[PDB]
């Protein structure tokens, strides 16, 4: 069984701007098998009715999903994307850095 | 639109 | 220029309980327009573009006898595979495929595809010339002599070289005005003090459709690499892709560097200075 661990993107769709309407992204590549599971997390709590892409795959073979929610930044509140994986020993928690 | 014939292994 | 109709196939074994988990995905070129989960309620063939929507209820009914087929045919596949590979009916395993065409300028047909995966590795793949196979190892032998011995090949090409161009074709009409739109990247350069006496240019390239995208460093006009930090193009989520890289430069010299940017939108590369 070839196991590959998913590279991991987090980031916003717009410029990061305190108090206005924006998408939050988690976006998770190269990863073997499919099955995967990601949460986006506000100040360490899973943001509910996050949504996701349909699974698809690149020319390698490799998974990828885009999972993102809509949000607003403030300068009080951290986000961040928990993926976790077979390939990996606990859950993998990416820190959301504006303009990344 | 999709292929409609898909052979089997 | 050339546009592409590619559909990706993946379906996964779940010995735990129930059948396969299906999952097919439709794309011209960077743009999804239909979809089928085997775990959703419809059961249907759904659209994902706006300009797929024109399409009438036959198509809809056709593209689902079809995807239900395709459902089938990968539940069966992924059996012959554990047993010609002797694994146990405990483990999980998968099958991914992928066909499609490409049509060219000229709108003729250009490229055809059609590949297949097992766990993630190389089984068997139609060759560009559309009439013989390339198998990855002897269990892929027995594909291709059944395949060869049954003409599969053929019925494969005249769909890659007729209907599927036709489809194509069509598509790229209905849906011209994103299909054939190209957003060209909006690029700009940050720079940020990371000491008192250097600072970071990043070069960003927001917004653009199609994906692909060329994005370089200059010194004095000669490409660099060292120093440079740089992310994988990423998808926006409303259709649209985005990609940075970044350079470290001692401060005061900023002058020096340039940023290249290189997308199918472009008449002409960008270039960037601070």
């Amino acid at each position: 069984m070839i196991q590959r661990t998913p590279k991991i993107q987090v980031y916003s769709r717009h410029p990061a701007e305190n108090g206005k309407s924006n998408f939050l992204n988690c976006y998770v590549s190269g990863f073997h098998p499919s099955d995967i599971e990601v949460d986006l997390l506000k100040n360490g709590e899973r943001i509910e009715k996050v949504e996701h892409s349909d699974l698809s795959f690149s020319k390698d073979w490799s998974f990828y999903l885009l999972y993102y929610t809509e949000f607003t930044p403030t300068e009080k509140d951290e986000y961040a994307c928990r993926v976790n994986h077979v390939t990996l020993s606990q859950p993998k928690i990416v820190k959301w850095d504006r303009d990344m | 639109g999709l292929c409609p014939l898909v052979a089997m292994l | 220029g050339s546009h592409s109709m590619r559909y990706f196939f993946t379906s996964v074994s779940r010995p735990g309980r129930g059948e396969p988990r299906f999952i097919a995905v439709g794309y011209v070129d960077d743009t999804q327009f239909v979809r089928f989960d085997s775990d959703a309620a419809s059961q249907r063939m759904e659209p994902r573009a706006p300009w797929i929507e024109q399409e009438g209820p036959e198509y809809w009914d056709g593209e689902t006898r079809k995807v239900k087929a395709h459902s089938q045919t990968h539940r069966v596949d992924l059996g012959t595979l554990r047993g010609y590979y002797n694994q146990s009916e405990a483990g999980s395993h998968t099958v991914q495929r992928m066909y499609g065409c490409d049509v060219g300028s000229d709108w003729r047909f250009l490229r055809g595809y059609h590949q297949y995966a097992y766990d993630g590795k190389d089984y068997i793949a139609l060759k560009e010339d559309l009439r013989s196979w390339t198998a990855a190892d002897m269990a892929a032998q027995t594909t291709k002599h059944k395949w060869e011995a049954a003409h599969v090949a053929e019925q494969l090409r005249a769909y890659l070289e007729g209907t599927c161009v036709e489809w194509l074709r069509r598509y790229l009409e209905n849906g011209k005005e994103t299909l054939q739109r190209t957003d060209a990247p909006k690029t700009h350069m940050t720079h940020h003090a990371v000491s008192d006496h250097e600072a970071t240019l990043r070069c960003w390239a927001l917004s653009f459709y199609p994906a692909e995208i060329t994005l370089t460093w200059q010194r004095d006009g000669e490409d660099q690499t060292q120093d440079t930090e740089l992310v994988e193009t990423r998808p926006a989520g409303d259709g649209t892709f985005q990609k940075w890289v970044a350079v470290v430069v001692p401060s005061g010299q900023e002058q020096r560097y340039t940023c290249h940017v290189q997308h199918e939108g472009l008449p002409k590369p960008l270039t960037l200075r601070w």
